[PDB]
């Protein structure tokens, strides 16, 4: 068992396998990947600022510490100061946690984690460290500032979120959901994207709140060559509230980023790569999302590159309101062999879309030749590494230019490690099938999730004039039978309208498409299973889905009635949909484990998957798309938040089950990533041990040129914003 | 859109 809000000493650590991918790269491609990786790792540091008030200080402190003394050197100091090996290991694991999450909160669960050792003992180590002897003011200053928050588990600090009972740095501490809604309405009214923005509320002597919308850029208030953004840099009045649009957020960090983007542009393989980089540079320098969208368009047109990459404020999972983006950047190498199955999935893609439970009027008008590749990651900077990505997120680009589907092969391999001892909530005979088919069924689900999942669906949009992108005269809502009553307007996006459930809603729809189309005998041939093998993959994919729905309860907060992770919430919903169908399709039974502790069992009648499960899923999937397409947020919330409701109602009694899920939960593994170094001419790949110490070393060697400078930059930016929290 | 697990 393991306590909430701490990382266990025996937490799994896996090293990313990137040697063979890197070895295939030409000298030019290596220099390209080198600078892009540097750009990504630089930008990843901003996530610390986007996580918690104390995160940038903690990184700065750990960085100083391990720069003067590596894990084996520090051990000799720490053990001489009274720490046991167990206590030192807890600190190593904590440091690795902060590094891998770019913050002292889990990227997967948004929960705080603290060092599993006495604070006073850790103080002796830090204050007596070699880093402390060399820079006593800096180290004591850092410890004084972030020491308490490093350990504090006060209830309001335990989870990320808006309001008084949660921590967020996307907003000032005094901001609530009301403030976010107001800010979003303002942003939409000015056609300004929330992706690269943060919101700060300050009051005067009269208590009247003033709002600051701050954009992320190198440039500040000073005049620049750009006019599209600088013209927005002014004061506004919106529904009685003062609004000021500023920029300069993470400026010296983004300055490092564009330096490496510029250097990468010297090694671009084609004009599409050169142009997309110049636009990203414009985006990060000026604070223009329009510039980033232009870059994304050029990126989509760069088909099948050897070195694939993307960077910026992309995903909006961590923003409590759900519109602001967290910085991420990745560099990956194309895997020709593993891209085969996904490219033939493209061949039958347009056909399979017609098998989806909604009319073609609710589907994209012009079908675009989709891009689906399997890649090997060299760098994935930010709060975490996904198994697959579907990008860009700009919906207008999605329905005019296209989008890229990416499966991260060497990331998937890390997830393909599950001992049958850890396979909880399954009877014996189901475990065997699970081990055999979890791998292939994932490729199926991920494939459909990406291409036909996120890639399907049309948004009904009315422009500035009364013209629609759909035939409002003949298009009929299949659920109501009436003509289309609601749609998206100018300035409105998926995130802007559905806000807090936008991410989870869409992941649920995507997962449903995958689960739904996994019953198709033809899709089980593109991946090539064909027989009972194909049938087995079906059952396992459905058994894994309903098991994950139970496991999802770890990421629900009863006191706040709040889901903390979009994908897990999505999988719980699907469990609820299948449970709603009744007729003995899926049952959850509270049992007792061999260790005498509370347990549970998930039973799935495989015979009733097609007769009961599919019709229930088909109906659910249809309702999801209709409400999404029509932008029916009220209906969308009523449906989704209804299934996402967690109660101790019989017979399932989920609240009771949750306590069992927490009891037997398994901590997600930490992933160590390699480094690339320049030997003047040649680029070398540096690899590290699959351990906490190894992960620490990988970051210790990650910024050889300007490590101490980044420490000071993060400290400076944090201190400037200290009043907000 | 990212895909975890
Ligand atoms: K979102
Ligand atoms: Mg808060
Ligand atoms: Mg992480
Ligand atoms: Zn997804």
């Amino acid at each position: 068992a393991d306590t909430q809000y701490i990382l266990p000493n025996d937490i799994g650590v896996s090293s990313l396998d990137s040697r063979e991918a890197f070895r295939l790269l030409s000298p030019t491609e290596r220099l390209y990947a080198y600078h892009l990786s540097r750009a990504a790792w630089y930008g990843g540091l901003a996530v610390l600022l986007q996580t918690s008030p104390e995160a940038p200080y903690i990184y700065a402190l750990l960085s100083r510490l391990f720069r003067a003394q590596d894990p084996d050197q520090l051990r000799q100091h720490a053990l001489a100061e009274g720490l046991t090996e167990e206590e030192y290991q807890a600190f190593l694991v904590y440091a690795a946690g902060v590094y891998s999450n770019m913050g002292n909160y889990k990227s997967f669960g948004d929960t705080k984690f603290v060092p599993n050792l006495p604070k006073e003992k850790l103080e002796r180590v830090i204050l007596g460290s070699e880093a402390a002897q060399q820079h006593p003011e800096e180290v004591r200053g850092l410890w004084q500032t972030c020491g308490e928050l490093m350990f504090s588990l006060e209830p309001r600090l335990r989870h990320l979120g808006l309001g008084k009972e949660g921590i967020t740095t996307y907003f000032s501490g005094n901001c609530t959901m009301e403030d976010a809604k107001l800010a979003q309405d303002f942003l939409d009214s000015q056609n300004l994207s929330a992706y690269n923005t943060r919101l700060f509320k300050e009051v005067d002597g009269c208590g009247k709140p003033y709002y600051e919308v701050r954009l992320a850029s190198v440039l500040g208030s000073e005049p620049s060559l750009d006019s599209e953004v600088t013209s927005k840099l002014k004061s506004y009045e919106f529904r009685g509230s003062p609004f000021q649009v500023t920029r300069g957020d993470y400026a010296p960090i983004l300055q490092k980023v564009v330096e490496q983007l510029e250097k990468a542009k010297a090694y671009a393989a084609n004009s599409h790569q050169g142009q997309m980089l110049a636009q990203y540079i414009e985006s990060f320098t000026q604070g223009s999302i329009e510039a980033h969208k232009r870059g994304s368009r050029f990126w989509i047109q760069d088909k099948g590159p050897i070195v694939e990459s993307y960077i910026g404020f992309i995903e909006s999972y961590r923003d409590p309101f759900g519109s602001r983006g967290e910085f991420e950047g990745f560099v990956a190498v194309v895997n020709k062999a593993m891209s085969a199955k996904f490219e033939r999935l493209v061949a039958s893609a347009e056909q399979l879309l017609k098998e989806l439970p909604w009319p073609p009027t609710f589907e994209k008008d012009k079908f675009l030749t989709p891009d689906f590749t399997s890649l090997d990651v060299l760098t994935f900077a930010g709060s975490g590494i996904p198994a697959g990505i579907n990008i860009p997120n700009y919906d207008d680009l999605r329905q005019t230019e296209g989008f890229k589907n990416v499966s991260l092969g060497n990331v998937l391999a890390v997830a393909y490690a599950t001992q049958r001892e850890k396979l909880t909530f399954l009877e014996e005979d189901d475990k065997d099938l699970y081990i055999l088919w979890k791998g292939p069924s994932f490729d199926v689900q991920v494939g459909l999730h990406a291409l036909l999942g996120h890639g399907s669906g049309k948004l009904f949009v009315q422009d500035e004039k009364g013209a629609f992108n759909f035939d409002q005269e003949t298009v009929i809502n299949p659920e109501t039978g009436e003509q289309i009553q609601s749609w998206y307007r100018c300035g409105e996006t998926w995130d802007s309208k559905f806000s807090t459930i936008a991410s989870s809603y869409e992941e649920c729809r995507a997962e449903s498409v995958g689960l739904y189309l996994s019953l198709h005998p033809q899709v089980l041939e593109i991946f090539g299973f064909e027989g009972a093998d194909a049938e087995d993959v079906i059952y396992v994919n459905w058994l894994n889905m309903v098991r994950a729905g139970l496991l999802a309860l770890e990421f629900y907060t009863p006191e706040a009635f709040n889901w903390r992770q979009a994908h897990m919430q999505a999988r719980f919903v699907i469990l609820r949909v299948l449970l709603e169908a009744g007729e003995g399709l899926v049952t959850i039974t509270p049992t007792t484990g061999s260790d005498g502790r509370p347990d549970a069992r998930v039973r799935l009648d495989r015979s009733k998957i097609r007769s009961v499960g599919k019709p229930a899923l088909e109906r659910f999937l249809r309702r999801l798309q209709v409400l999404k397409s029509t932008g029916d947020v009220a209906g969308g919330r009523a449906l989704y938040e209804g299934y996402a409701t967690v109660t101790d109602a019989p017979p399932e009694s989920f609240l009771t089950l949750r306590d069992t899920v927490l009891l037997r939960k398994e901590s997600r593994k930490l992933i160590v990533q390699p480094n690339t170094r320049l030997e003047g001419s040649d680029v070398q790949l540096l690899e590290y041990e699959a351990s906490a110490a190894g992960l620490i070393r990988s970051f210790s060697e990650r910024f050889p040129e300007d490590g101490p400078e980044l420490e000071e930059i993060l400290t400076q930016l944090a201190t400037a914003d200290a009043r907000f929290w | 859109y990212g895909g975890f697990l």
